[PDB]
């Protein structure tokens, strides 16, 4: 549930008129990027100005309600806009297409009595959000009645903030993508774009995404001149004929290579997935020895386990295995990983980044290179140093020199190896290659404000967390939008140790993710998931959250990831509080469940699916021994107890089950699903009985529509458990101390991407522990810039950049958080900023119609002003001038901005009608004039000094 | 006397934004060639 | 002005009244013409600020 101020509270509760309003902040289209707007609007009798926007009354009809539960789905909201405006039916008829896809905010604002906004939502002291999200569609209708008084509406149809979700954000193997090139519209260039400006130097997913079939000829040394290596029996007899020593011999080698362009997929704990080559090739003499590099996971993943040459891992599973072929040790029971073969390992320590396995299964030779992404690696060495000798054969084919696989090669934050075939009569063709790899390194926020991201998580929460805040791969949601103090709580909820098994049970112990064979490895959740970056990330959130039975939902701004759970602390409802009206209703019958099938993979008999069934008996024997059973997601569940559990505890939660629909006022503002509520009805034998918000509808009336779920006595994963009094209440933090050394240097030439950089901004860390962002508040922007800090930050002092701006003034606002929200006071720095790109001045600026007796004197009515084109114009894609005029007596009179044109002409009419009038308010003209024009560009770029005749 | 090495498998998604090209025709059908299915050479 | 549609669902009633569900299609999207050629460069307008205070 959302808290509120406590003032918010006692005004709800005292006040009985609330005069609320909704202010919704519209974002408004526009050609090029670089131009940004907005149209607010309210429906409020007057006009609302908070933060300083003045949103406008008078357009927005009336809202629809905001209807969320606890299944994942893009939710909607309809706003009327009255249609006998002329702005808003121009603007939907002519327009409403382009719309599609624009941001949207509204406000649930209660108004003072003295007319100001009510702080209620305590992060900001403003309103409570009530909703936000993007256009899709509109609508108008005009019904005139030929009689009596015909009327005209303006749909607006919205959704909620999962629409942001659809979008599927997973990095291509394609070279353009990566490097971010711009879209080919017949040329291909680098651009702005990209996922981090570091990629556009890297081209390690150059020469992958093509083909290469062709009936090569290699020259392959050897077997054509030479001593020979027979001896014939006779004594003095020898074999005269020349060959098997060095010398070339013709060869035709019929390689075919198809580096395909698949989807990186992101790996969580440890999972089989296979390679994604992405550079094929072979020596330039010897075609028997070919380098292949794969790409497999994504991320600062951890080593790999074992890689599958073929069907076969190098190491075997069992003693019949390694018996059946010739394996190395073994991974039952001693877990060995990769690292084995390197050198004897106490422990079962994954692969190292860098280095090189040298493996030898009797069929031929096979050398890997275990490459883990990192934000930081240089290129592969080995690659490299036979490039510079041009070993490579389709490296000399198409003519490339060193730079074939230069150093600016390396692979960023793509956990890839490069494997070498030596290609034999026994391993006659390259086999198909897969691994089993640790996922990637994901934060775990600590309560006490320390957080750790050295190892894989395999926890629930983390990893939806991790997948919800990378904008490389997920949905980039920044971690402003969470409260990190339940999140953890949920992720120790989720860390309740099991003890329906003993750890000494299950025997492939490494490989289901346990790092250790001692430890507490029985939490009552544990997720080994591939994330597969193919589908949409709102398909891969549902996949997540279906494992363990969790709900995302997002009502206030505030991104709540919460689970069915038992709690000590229900919101206490009574009948009395409620509105009139209520339902309870048994759905029992309907959702009894007594069985389920479970398709998981066990890695015991190689990475492929299980078909078990988990039934319970008895309550077949209670259902008549009808079958009944209930689709669960076993695709994320490796470990086979944790599944077993999963099934039992979800089919005992499906016995007992009823929905209860009431509707409470205004006063209980900020109920999420899936909330403890503790409701009271004496009538029907009720005393606060336990029951969990499903759906919550928020209306703009303040009516809130609840439908709650009742459970069984001790149905729940929390259940028989009593929380202690650290996790229930946070602890007493002191308030963040401000940053220091919050001040800004310009930087005089800034380009980022090839678009203008203004100065940066730096400050100092909070000497108060357990900050986990700083955020900076910048004026007439909506959005504040957060950068997360980091545990090395104590020493270093962090930095921002700000890019594009104009030039001119700037408030920027910096204040810290705590994990508890605690947040420090705000430190402002006023400061006025240089244009973002220096544009040079105009080169000639002179009026055509000038007297040749002498300068400056126009002899016609009308004045011709014109001026040559800025330089460096196609630096910039779109430019244009402001022309200002000024009075003898410095009275401005008209500012003008042409676009595209650089001969303007002033007319005698305008000098007289909207000027003369306009600044004297009589019919009149001015003589002398004054002209000053500017060369401006869009993306905060502006010309220095001016320009005049 | 004639050795293969294969690998990996021929993309035919296509991006009809870009103009058309024999390449196209070429990489669809299994020619011989280098390059992709948006740009194909076919010796 | 002239805004162009297509019919697409007509219904025919015994009182007269003709039922229509038109289309719109976005610029030179049929079968029969496209634009030669798109604008190659940014055509070019005049206007006038705000005079500041």
């Amino acid at each position: 549930m959302k808290k509120i101020l406590d003032s918010a509270k006692n005004y709800l509760n005292t006040h009985d008129k609330l005069k609320t309003a909704c202010l919704i902040a519209l974002e408004l289209p526009s050609s090029s990027g670089s131009a940004a707007t907005y149209i607010y609007l309210t429906d409020y009798f007057r006009d609302v100005t908070y933060n300083g926007i003045l949103y406008r009354s008078g357009k927005v009809k009336s809202i629809s309600s905001h209807k969320q539960n606890r299944q994942l789905s893009i939710g909607s909201l309809s706003f009327t806009i009255t249609g006998t405006a002329e702005d808003e039916v121009l603007k939907l008829v002519q327009n409403g297409v382009s719309f599609l896809d624009r941001g949207i905010t509204i406000h649930q604002a209660i108004i003072n009595e003295e007319g100001n906004i009510l702080p209620v939502d305590p992060d900001t002291d403003g309103p409570l959000l009530f909703f936000r999200g993007r256009i899709t569609g509109g609508g108008i209708k005009d019904n005139v009645n030929t009689s009596g008084i015909g009327t005209s509406v303006i749909t607006w149809n919205c959704s909620n903030q999962f629409y942001d979700f659809d979008r599927v954000n997973g990095r291509y193997t394609d070279d353009a993508s990566h490097r971010g090139l711009e879209v080919v519209n017949g040329t291909l260039q680098p651009s702005n774009g990209a996922k981090r400006p570091e990629y556009q130097e890297d081209y390690g997913f150059f020469h992958s995404n093509k083909s290469t079939t062709i009936l090569a000829k290699y020259q392959v040394k050897e077997e054509r001149y030479k001593l020979q290596s027979k001896k014939k029996l006779f004594g003095l007899s020898r074999s005269y004929s020349l060959k098997k020593y060095y010398e070339t011999v013709t060869k035709e080698v019929d390689l075919d290579f198809n580096l395909a362009a698949k989807f990186i997929p992101v790996v969580y704990g440890v999972q089989k997935i296979p390679g994604i080559p992405i550079f094929a090739d072979t020596e330039l003499n010897n075609p028997n020895i070919v380098y292949v590099v794969y790409a497999f996971a994504e991320g600062e993943i951890d080593g790999f386990l074992d890689f599958y040459i073929g069907d076969s891992p190098m190491i075997c599973f069992d003693e019949t295995d390694s018996d059946t072929r010739t394996c190395f040790g073994r991974k039952k029971i001693v877990g060995d990983t990769m690292h084995r073969l390197a050198a004897g390992t106490s422990t079962s320590q994954p692969s190292v980044h860098g280095q090189e396995y040298k493996y030898n299964d009797g069929n031929g030779d096979i050398r890997i290179w275990t490459f883990h992404g990192k934000p930081d690696q240089t290129a592969a060495q080995v690659l490299v140093d036979i490039a510079k000798k041009k070993g490579f054969y389709l490296q000399n084919q198409n003519g490339n020199g060193p730079e074939y696989w230069d150093s600016r090669y390396k692979l960023l934050d793509t956990a890839y190896a490069i494997v070498r075939f030596t290609i034999n009569e026994n391993r006659t063709e390259i086999p198909e290659i897969s691994a089993e790899v640790q996922g990637k390194k994901v934060k775990v926020y600590n309560s006490d404000g320390t957080i750790k991201a050295d190892k894989t998580s395999l926890n629930g929460i983390w990893q939806l967390m991790d997948y919800l805040t990378s904008d490389r791969y997920g949905a980039d949601i920044t971690l402003d939008q969470f409260p990190l103090q339940k999140v953890i709580s949920e992720a120790k909820i989720l860390d309740i140790i099991d003890e329906s098994y003993q750890t000494s049970w299950q025997p492939y112990w490494r490989y289901v993710g346990w790092n250790d064979p001692l430890s507490e490895n029985r939490q009552i959740v544990q997720l080994n998931t591939i994330l597969d970056t193919s589908e949409s990330v709102f398909k891969n959130v549902q996949g997540i959250l279906e494992s363990f039975g969790g709900a995302i939902n997002n009502l206030s701004g505030e991104y709540r990831i919460t689970v069915e759970k038992y709690s000590t602390n229900p919101l206490r409802i009574n009948f009395l509080d409620t509105y009139g009206d209520l339902d309870l209703s048994d759905t029992t019958g309907r959702n009894k469940f007594n069985s389920v099938q479970a398709s998981l993979v066990d890695p015991a008999l190689s990475w492929k699916t299980n078909s078990i069934t988990f039934y319970n008996s008895k309550f077949k024997e209670q259902d008549k021994g009808l079958d009944k059973k209930l689709q669960l997601s076993f695709a994320n569940i490796t470990n086979y107890y944790t599944a077993r559990s999963y099934a039992d505890r979800e089919l005992k939660k499906s016995r007992y089950s009823r929905t209860l629909s009431f509707s409470v006022p205004y006063k209980f503002i900020g109920i999420e699903p899936n909330d403890p509520i503790a409701f009271t009805y004496e009538r029907y034998g009720w005393k606060d009985k336990f029951f969990l918000v499903d759906e919550v509808e928020n209306t703009r009336d303040g009516k809130i529509n609840l439908v709650l779920q009742e459970y069984g006595e001790d149905v729940f994963i929390n259940s028989e458990q009593v929380d202690n009094s650290g996790n229930d209440i946070p602890d007493i933090s002191n308030n963040v101390l401000p940053p220091r050394d919050f001040k800004y240097t310009p930087t005089p030439g800034g380009v980022v991407g090839a678009i203008g950089k203004n100065g940066e901004l730096s400050w100092l860390p909070s000497l108060t522990n357990n900050v986990v962002y700083y955020s900076i508040a910048h004026s007439g922007h909506v959005n504040p810039y957060i950068v997360q800090q980091l545990e090395n930050n104590p020493n270093e002092r962090m930095i921002q950049e700000i890019i594009g701006e104009p030039a001119g003034l700037a408030i920027f606002e910096l204040r810290a958080v705590d994990i508890n929200g605690r947040r420090s006071s705000p430190v402002t720095l006023s400061v006025d900023l240089n244009s973002a790109k220096n544009l040079s001045v105009v080169s000639n600026f002179r009026v055509v119609n000038t007297a040749s007796g002498d300068v400056t004197e126009f002899v016609g009515p009308d004045v011709k002003l014109a001026w040559d084109k800025i330089p460096e114009e196609e630096i910039i894609p779109e430019i244009y001038y402001t022309l200002e005029i000024y009075d003898s007596q410095d009275r401005m009179l008209r500012s003008v901005r042409i676009e595209d044109v650089y001969t303007y002409d002033y007319l005698l009419t305008y000098n007289k009608a909207d000027f003369a009038l306009l600044n004297s308010g009589a019919l009149g003209i001015n003589r002398k004039l004054r002209f000053r024009i500017r060369a401006e560009g869009e993306n905060g770029e502006q010309s220095v000094g001016w320009a005049t005749i | 006397t004639t050795q293969y090495l294969t690998l990996g498998e021929r993309q035919k998604n296509v991006d009809v934004s870009m103009q058309a090209s024999s390449g196209e025709l070429s990489y669809l059908r299994g020619d011989k060639g280098i390059g992709n299915a948006n740009s194909f050479v076919p010796r």
